[PDB]
């Protein structure tokens, strides 16, 4: 069947768009990480890099 | 784990010595146990 969808609709009858992202960990290596990092190049000076 | 790797050099094999490099980044799970070469010809087969 299809929606009717019109704008005099209400707030449980309207279009919503919904997404859902599953995450996958198969044994495989894993090939899309998050971001990271901060800037220091700090020098005469002992630090943890 | 993939792996691959390249040298091009000025010459069959010489007497020189030359060391082949790490060519791309491809990690991907296959018993890869097959190998192809791929030749280019005008004949228009």
């Amino acid at each position: 069947r299809s929606y009717g969808f019109r704008p005099t609709y209400g707030v449980g009858h309207q279009p919503y768009r919904v997404v859902v992202l599953s995450f996958e960990l198969l044994h495989a290596p894993a090939t899309v990480c998050g971001p990271k990092k901060s800037t220091n190049l700090v020098k005469n000076k002992c630090v943890n890099f | 784990y993939f792996k691959i790797y390249s040298k091009h050099t000025p010459i069959d094999l010489p007497q020189g010595f030359s060391a082949l490099e790490p060519l791309v980044d491809l990690p991907i799970g296959i018993n890869i146990t097959r190998f192809q070469t791929l030749l280019a010809l005008h004949r228009s087969y």
